[PDB]
């Protein structure tokens, strides 16, 4: 014909879905399943779901659940229909005709991967499939086999040292602080100013404000002082129903949380500390290359200035002569997906598919 | 399995591959040292160890102009090669003009950089992009059907409905003299295009005489006086009833038969059966649909596809006729419109 592979990258906030050999995922949609809201006592056994962007469009009459929590699938029923919607609606293909590459969170439990595989073969009838670690794909995308990745999405942030192709699992670092939190914090911070951002509708406007006018301050407390001297650093923003709101130091106080998780009351080390701590859990002999290959991934690493911050912060934490590089690829919202598109297109990857037949002969594996 | 992996590296020496469109291709042997700056390469060095086994070094080289797929592939090939050598090889990332001394010492004359190289393997996409500008006449007495017409005011009349589809924005427009059934269909199909064809990533704008928005006028130009129109006759209705034919491609009975299931609209949804493929020929409008049942076998699928596209020339349909292929459950509105009471499976 001849057959094309599907690459599908399931994340807590967004599904990135498309065909192997593309630049980019063809379809990019909210990782949500929505049912029509009901109020009070219960009577019946129900009915229909809506998935993804149609759920966004229809939210005013429905309640939205998220199948993936902190990068792990926890709701299999709803994860099934997130995949159904990907196959039949967004890519609009017969899954039975295409090998399919899927991504997983680092340290994803064996049982998760096995269910994922079960569903693909037994409910979706794919001819073959493969599961790739999210972070590892991102590293490949930048053309490295050794480095340490910071992947930070809507629901989870990870630090994954990788050497000579494969992640070092004991040095992997998971922080349950990502986009949604940052978004929630900006909602909070702006409300304390005197606006009204509470409702889940408003959570969408703030996500936009967050991703359009936030940045990471090179030096936090200096920027605080600049913000208290002039209006210089202030931006204006227009709400649909509105009307214009003014935004100030919240521009940088919001992403700051990544470096100071106490902003939202978290005991945790900051992303710079978790990076350093991750490098330090690795063989001393490979640390040098880890420091010179800090690759950034995920929508939450998109903040202007974040690279220069990682640089300043890591420099400070590391040995004085250590060569430190931060790689922040322009297209890093989709690094994981691009990694998959490249791996799935390789002549040599054909050998690596778990085929349907091979499945029907062992306990997933 | 893979043939290049088999060749590598079985004895002392130097091997060099260039990444080409997702593949590892060996470099012409007296060209070792010539390196295209638009390209990416993998280099294996094999040294004989006095104890009987060999030392491997894998260097993947990346030109300043190489595309992301090539550098990505170069990297991945390196790990797959190292794995095939039981992880016993040492990986080196070599950036153009910054090559390792050990790497440089593989070439007695020194590297020679070369402008150009082989075209990237990537097809290019911009996520969620849709480029569409098309217009529909929604018309009928009791059997309303949507049919495509030129994108101009000349297609318009005050007696029918029209869907002007611009991608993220869909203009549903009904004339004042449009009957009740045409209005529901306009709405049905508009919502279909938005929620189904555009995955919800589109907005529908409803309009009529004197309310039509800037963006509608922006395409169609300044609204002239629109004609008519004649009411829908029961005779015109029976025409809509014959607009499309429905075939079944199957070999379930031992041999490949393309049977005509129905030539009269609306078809029974029940007719589309999972063990087979089906073709909904609406070729006059430039649209043939190939419905693949989830249990149809692979030969049935290739036949349906072939048959469907024979129709274009056999029936002298106006190419550019579009053959869309639909998975069971992935059906589109302009194909769902020909069915009596479509029932959405999971609801
Ligand atoms: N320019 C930007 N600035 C800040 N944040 C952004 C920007 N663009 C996208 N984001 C955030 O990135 C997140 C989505 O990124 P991504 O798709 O990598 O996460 P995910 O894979 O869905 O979730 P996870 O990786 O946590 O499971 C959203 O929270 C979004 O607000
Ligand atoms: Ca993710
Ligand atoms: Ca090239
Ligand atoms: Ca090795
Ligand atoms: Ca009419
Ligand atoms: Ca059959």
């Amino acid at each position: 014909d001849e057959t094309t592979a599907l690459v599908c990258d399931n994340g807590s906030g967004l599904v990135k879905a498309g065909f192997a050999g593309d630049d980019a995922p063809r379809a990019v949609f909210p990782s949500i399943v929505g049912r029509p809201r009901h109020q009070g006592v219960m009577v019946g056994m129900q009915k229909d779901s809506y998935v993804g962007d149609e759920a966004q469009s229809k939210r005013g009459i429905l309640t939205l659940k998220y199948p993936i929590e902190h990068g792990i699938i926890t709701n299999w029923d709803d994860m099934e229909k997130i995949w159904h919607h990907t196959f039949y609606n967004e890519l609009r293909v017969a899954p039975e005709e295409h090998p399919t590459l899927l991504t997983e969170a680092p340290l994803n439990p064996k049982a998760n991967r096995e269910k994922m595989t079960q569903i693909m073969f037994e409910t979706f009838n794919v001819p073959a499939m493969y599961v790739a670690i999210q972070a590892v794909l991102s590293l490949y995308a930048s053309g490295r086999t050794t480095g340490i990745v910071l992947d930070s999405g809507d629901g989870v942030t990870h630090n994954v040292p990788i050497y000579e192709g494969y992640a070092l699992p004991h040095a992997i670092m998971r922080l349950d602080l990502a986009g949604r939190d940052l978004t929630d914090y900006l909602m909070k911070i702006l409300t304390e100013r005197g606006y009204s951002f509470v409702t889940t509708a408003e959570r969408e406007i703030v996500r936009d404000i967050k991703e359009k006018l936030c940045y990471v301050a090179l030096d936090f407390e200096n920027e605080m002082a600049t913000a208290a001297s002039s209006s210089s650093l202030e931006k204006s923003y227009e709400l649909p129903d509105g009307q214009v709101i003014t935004i100030g130091n919240e521009r940088f106080r919001c992403p700051e949380t990544l470096f100071q998780p106490s902003f939202i009351g978290m005991e945790s080390a900051g992303i710079h500390e978790t990076t350093y701590n991750s490098i330090m859990k690795c063989d001393i002999d490979i640390r040098k290359d880890l420091y010179a290959n800090n690759v950034m991934s995920g929508g939450t690493t998109m903040y202007p200035g974040i690279a220069d911050r990682m640089q300043k912060e890591i420099t400070a934490l590391a040995p004085s002569t250590m060569k430190i590089k931060i790689i922040a690829p322009p297209e890093r919202k989709y690094s994981v997906w691009i990694g998959g598109s490249i791996l799935a297109s390789l002549s040599t990857f054909q050998q690596m598919w778990i085929t349907k037949q091979e499945y029907d002969e062992a306990g997933p594996s | 399995e893979h043939p290049e992996f088999l060749k590598a590296g079985k004895e002392p020496g130097l091997q060099i591959w260039r990444v080409e469109k997702f593949d590892l291709v060996p470099v012409p042997t007296n060209l070792y040292g010539d390196f295209f700056t638009g390209d990416a390469y993998v280099i294996l060095k094999t040294v004989q160890l006095r104890n009987g086994n060999l030392q491997y070094d894998l260097h993947y080289w990346l030109g300043n102009e190489c595309s992301q797929d090539e550098s990505g592939a170069a990297a991945i090939f390196t790990v797959q090669l190292d794995d095939y050598l039981n992880g016993r090889a040492v990986q080196h990332r070599e950036v153009q003009g910054f090559e390792s001394a050990t790497f440089l010492g593989y070439f007695k004359s020194g590297l020679k950089y070369k402008k150009g190289g082989v075209a990237s393997g990537f097809k290019h996409v911009v996520p969620n992009e849709v480029v569409v500008q098309r217009l529909f006449q929604v018309k009928g007495r009791r059997v309303v059907r949507a049919t495509e017409v030129p994108v101009s005011w000349e297609s318009f009349n005050n007696g029918d409905c029209f869907i002007l589809d611009l991608g993220n924005n869909i203009h549903q427009w009904c004339g004042s003299n449009s009957n009740r059934y045409e209005r529901l269909k306009a709405t049905q199909v508009s919502k279909g295009i938005r929620d189904n064809e555009r995955s919800g990533r589109a907005r529908v704008h409803v309009s009529e005489e004197g309310t039509e928005p800037e963006a509608m006028l922006q395409v169609l130009g300044p609204k002239p006086a629109l004609p008519a129109g004649t009411e829908d006759t029961a005779k015109e209705d029976a025409a809509n009833r014959k607009l499309a034919k429905l075939y079944k491609v199957s070999n379930g009975a031992g041999t490949m038969s393309v049977s005509l299931v129905a030539d009269e609209n609306p078809f029974a949804q029940g007719a589309l059966k999972s063990e087979d493929c089906f073709i909904l020929d609406h070729g006059k409008d430039g649209k043939i649909f190939v419905w693949k049942g989830k249990q149809a076998n692979t030969e049935e699928r290739k036949a349906a596809l072939k048959t469907a596209s024979d129709f274009i020339t056999k029936m002298d349909y106006p190419k550019q006729t579009q053959v869309s292929v639909l998975p069971e459950g992935g059906e589109t509105p302009l194909f769902k419109q020909f069915f009596k009471n479509w029932r959405d499976p999971d609801q």
